[PDB]
RNA sequence: CCGAAGGUGGGACAGAUGAUUGGGGUGAAGUCGUAACAAGGUAGCCGUAUCGGAAGGUGCGGCUGG
RNA sequence: GGUACCUAACCAGAAAGCCACGGCUAACUACGUGCCAGCAGCCGCGGUAAUACGUAGGUGGCAAGCGUUGUCCGGAAUUAUUGGGCGUAAAGGGCUCGCAGGCGGUUUCUUAAGUCUGAUGUGAAAGCCCCCGGCUCAACCGGGGAGGGUCAUUGGAAACUGGG
RNA sequence: CGCAUUAGCUAGUUGGUGAGGUAACGGCUCACCAAGGCGACGAUGCGUAGCCGACCUGAGAGGGUGAUCGGCCACACUGGGA
């Protein structure tokens, strides 16, 4: 009985500012009720870097989990693409 | 073709308009009728005639409608396709109906697709609501209309090769 | 109600008899033999609806929801109404022949008593499936008014069968428009109705 | 316009004033504002009872009666029938209904309400106007 | 807790009772967890429907029916079945 | 520019028809020699031809006025523009004057028709009417 | 320690109301001109400045909707 | 609650009104009034021949309802995605350079976010809808089913949009 | 969901370590540091509003409503507390 699976994202690192922590902007991108044209909107989440071994302008992996602070509830998996 | 006008015909009329031109005397007035004619067979056509007098005006606009007509196809007591008629700022839809619904349409595309023989007609008018110009957007739309047996022939295809 | 007034005034025999528009084709009143006018498209339609409507004598209210529920049914819509109000139970009496009018046959299903498949029925506006066969309780077996009604002869419809003695009415698989009225014009009323 | 166009800036929608608006509204006593109810009718008292006349071609005195009302809002409303009771401080229940021929008035008074009588020697049009019906 | 409960439905003179899992918490014609089928009290004869074997489902995990409920369950047979579980 | 070269390829098809020309010479993408391949299957061409060339290639095509003077071909639209896309589900498939017309819908198996891609019971781009 | 209320204070928003005022609308054949519509009797209009009881005039530039 | 219900007796006896009638809009005449009184939703009636005012007769509409009002929605393609426009009717920024955004010529490989399709769960009960049943029919009740997600997980397609 | 004739809004706010607290994760609470956090994809502010299944209209797309019935919420003369 393998558990049930939590919620995965990838995105792009806004800062890197906070303390042991990061930002990321999710650019899934979707349609209107009315219009029907598919548009697009970009979330920022604060995601948990233990290590710290993120730059901005990197594609990640996060995980969601329990929420580790205010405002915080995702964490890294796996980064993907480093910046240049 | 010219459609030849040796049938009988039922030769209603939706309008007489009170129409005046001005003299040094002053306003000299005519009526001008215009009249829907066709039998229920197919055959549509109307006419515009003007006097001094109201049956005059009839009589005439009942010869220019007799001269000019024009053919419907009436598949299945319907029209073919939806099509819409587009004589100069008069926009009429016409869609074909089911076997039930009667001629769902206003007073002069009412008059016209009674004397189509057309019997089930779902249509709205999407434009100015002057008589005249409505009539020929329904006879617009209907000129324009298609067989499946002549499209069929047009394809260089047969007919079930088109309806399934 | 007058109902001689209804028929001249809609120009159409509701009984349906040389009676109620010879010596007076013309429509009421102080406006009406001289030469009226032809009516409107609304006025056609009009004609059409009430023509049906005085004919079964219904009010708006169930004539609008029987225009409703032939529309629930399939085929062409307006003989599908038709349909349904030769399936009224008023309609039956009269078509049976245990009525002169459908007045008469009105105050049979509402207290001078007849009966459905059994107990009884007290309302006009029963809508009669087929299969169902209709006679009268043994209180009134064969009293003056259906005894009248037996003694004249009416056509018995093909969607009717009918017996003068065991009174019994049964039915066949659907009245066929083409058997109900030839005068009313269907597809008028759909358009009066349409709009 | 493009659909982008229509995604950023929409379609935005007429604006829709009410034909009567001096019964759009209302008023409660102690919070000392003035509540949206949109109600039907109101009685308010008679503020002045005079008659006046219309503007152009159409030339004959009409009747005019002023009310102040539940809510706080004076209006000129229109006494309908032939003869009037109504005083100064009279008891007024008022419809939405506009006078085209006088201008500025937009109501009417209700014949036949709290304390605006039925009129008098009315037969036709028995409702309106709030006459019972009579005798025979 | 969980409890077998009828549950009423129909117009006013004439009740008709859905046989609905419900809690002791929740109101007659509330929320509800499950249903089995139904009651008809108002019928001349009998007529009852219960699902029989959902029902069933849910007297083992512990849910106790009203008193009529239980013998709406024994006029179809199910406390007997029932009995017959906990004899095996 | 040129924003999308299957409309394009539509209203050259379309003002052909009411001048009444006879040939055609469009640049030839790939959808395009289908869509033709589909007009010309159809019956609305006499003929198409491709012609394989350097710069990008040339389709011609050959509009088929097959009696006294009858635009087989009377109207060409194109239903999803860059900048609405439209997809339609197998359950929503059109069809269009009803029958007497078509669709050329480029669904996951093939740039499809209409009665095709209803038959064949699968759903995607909705990218012409031809009447 | 926190703490509701209350107190003091300086601001912010919102509704009334206010001598007086400025433009607006509508109204019984009121007064002054006649600016525009015709080459409208100085072609008109647009922007801008200026002057003048008032429409308006005049300058400059532009426009034909001469 | 001797309630629905059933059965017997008696008399047409107890039981119809409201609105409109110039057109839209089905339905018209007469008498009084005389730009007054008044009507009005609009066009607009009425200044001595008023089918538009008030009354009577009549007719028409409905019907234990009818009419007015107040608000929603339609009509209205009158916010136009379906489904409108900008030379002169309202409407092209005075014009440019350009950030963000939107849109992207061709061939091919690949990916699978969009798209389509399958399975699974779920979108409670009542409600709309379909099919039958019970209330004397109907409203209503009841049973059975359907429907509704840019929904989650999962599996196929690769034409197109996107990614490499 | 309405307003941009509301454009700047935060400072336990934004993170860290440690502690307390909680049925539980957590600036939920506190010490100490770091200068973060939200933002024209509309933050903040102001106005309005219980939300939904559903209901009315409409050919539909939509537009309006949120009575009854049913689910969740919040309230109990007003504010706070256990």
């Amino acid at each position: 009985s393998e558990r049930n699976q939590r919620k995965v994202y990838q995105g792009r690192v806004v800062s890197d500012k906070m303390d042991k922590t990061i930002t990321v902007v999710v650019e899934t991108y979707k349609k209107h009720t009315l219009y029907g044209k598919r548009v697009k909107y970009s979330k920022k989440f604060k995601a948990h870097d233990e290590n710290n071994q993120a730059k901005i302008g990197d594609i990640v992996k996060i995980m969601e989990t329990r929420p580790l602070s205010a405002t915080k509830r995702f964490r890294l998996v796996e980064v993907v693409e480093e910046a240049v | 073709r010219i459609d030849p006008s040796k049938l009988e015909l039922e030769e209603r009329l939706v309008t007489v308009n009170r129409v005046a031109k001005v003299v040094k005397g002053g306003r000299r007035f005519r009526f001008a009728a215009l009249v829907v004619v066709g039998d229920k067979n197919g055959h549509v056509g109307f006419g515009t005639g003007k006097a001094q007098e109201v049956p005059e005006a009839i009589r005439k606009a009942v010869e220019d409608a007799k001269k000019n007509l024009i053919e419907v196809p009436m598949v299945g007591t319907t029209i073919p396709h939806e099509i819409i008629g587009r004589f100069g700022a008069g926009n009429i839809l016409l869609k074909p109906a089911s076997e039930g619904t009667g001629v769902i349409a206003g007073g002069p595309v009412r008059a016209v697709l009674e004397l189509a023989g057309v019997a089930d007609i779902l249509s709205k008018s999407l434009g100015s609501n002057t008589p005249i110009n409505m009539i020929r957007a329904t006879l617009q739309g209907l000129s324009e209309l298609k067989r499946a047996e002549d499209v069929a022939k047009l394809r260089g295809k047969s007919v079930e090769e088109l309806l399934g | 109600g007058p109902s001689w007034k209804l028929s001249r005034r809609l120009g159409i025999s509701l009984s349906g008899t040389g009676k109620e528009l010879e010596k007076r084709p013309y429509a009421p009143g102080p406006h009406g033999p001289g030469q009226r006018k032809k009516l409107s498209e609304y006025g056609l339609q009009l004609q059409e609806k009430q023509k049906l409507r005085h004919m079964y004598g219904v009010n708006e209210r169930q004539f609008r929801t029987l225009f409703d529920k032939a529309g629930k049914l399939a085929g062409k819509h307006g003989e599908n109404f038709m349909i349904l109000l030769d399936s009224r139970l008023d309609n039956v009496v009269y078509k049976l022949g245990l009525a002169r009018t459908r007045r008469q046959a009105r105050q049979l299903v509402n207290h001078g008593h007849i009966l459905v498949d059994g107990s009884r029925v007290d309302i006009p506006s029963y809508l009669v499936k087929p299969g169902q066969t209709i006679g009268v309780r043994e209180k009134s077996r064969n009293l003056s008014i259906i005894k009248e009604s037996v003694e004249v002869n009416n056509f018995v419809p093909e969607y009717l069968t009918f017996d003068a003695e065991k009174l019994e009415g049964t039915f066949t698989r659907l009245p066929e428009r083409s058997e109900l009225a030839p005068e009313i014009n269907e597809a008028l009323i759909v358009e009066f109705y349409s709009r | 316009p493009t659909i982008n166009q229509l995604i950023r800036k929409g379609r935005v929608s007429k604006v829709e004033n009410s034909k009567s608006p001096a019964l759009n509204k209302g008023y409660n006593s102690f919070k000392k504002e003035h509540t949206n109810v949109s109600s039907p009718q109101k009685r308010g008292v008679c503020t002045r009872v005079g008659t006046m006349t219309p503007k152009k071609p159409n030339s004959a005195l009409r009747k005019y009666a002023r009310v102040r009302l539940t809510n706080g809002i004076e209006v000129t409303a229109y006494i309908p029938g032939i003869g009037h009771n109504l005083q100064e401080h009279s008891v007024v229940l008022i419809r939405g209904g506009r006078v085209k021929d006088l201008p500025g008035v937009r109501y009417h008074i209700v014949r036949g309400a709290l304390d605006t009588a039925g009129v008098e020697n009315r037969a036709q049009g028995r409702s309106k106007y709030g006459t019972k019906k009579p005798k025979a | 807790a969980v409890k077998i409960r009828l549950k009423r439905m129909g117009a006013k003179k004439s009740p008709f009772y859905r046989i609905v899992v419900a809690d002791s918490r929740s109101p007659r014609d509330g929320r509800f967890i499950e249903t089995v089928g139904t009651y008809n009290p108002v019928a001349k004869p009998a007529e009852v429907k219960i699902d029989e074997e959902l029902a069933l489902k849910w007297l083992q995990t512990g849910a106790k029916p009203s008193d009529t409920v239980r013998n709406l369950f024994s006029s179809q047979g199910i406390m007997e079945k029932f009995h017959n579980a906990k004899q095996g | 520019v040129m924003t999308d070269p299957i409309a394009d390829m539509l209203t050259r098809i379309r003002n052909a028809n009411m001048v009444r020309h006879e040939k055609l010479e469009i640049p030839a993408s790939k959808l395009k020699r289908e869509i033709a391949e589909i007009l010309k299957r159809e019956g609305f061409i006499r003929d198409v031809e491709f012609v394989e060339d350097s710069k990008q290639g040339i389709i011609r095509v050959f509009l088929k006025y097959g009696q006294n003077n009858e635009r087989v071909i009377t109207g060409l639209k194109r239903i999803s523009k860059p900048g609405l896309r439209v997809y339609a589900k197998s359950n929503e498939v059109p069809r269009v004057l009803n029958g007497l017309g078509i669709a050329i819908i480029s669904t996951s198996q093939g740039v499809l028709t209409d009665k095709e891609a209803r038959a064949k019971q699968a759903g995607g781009e909705v990218l012409a009417y031809v009447w």
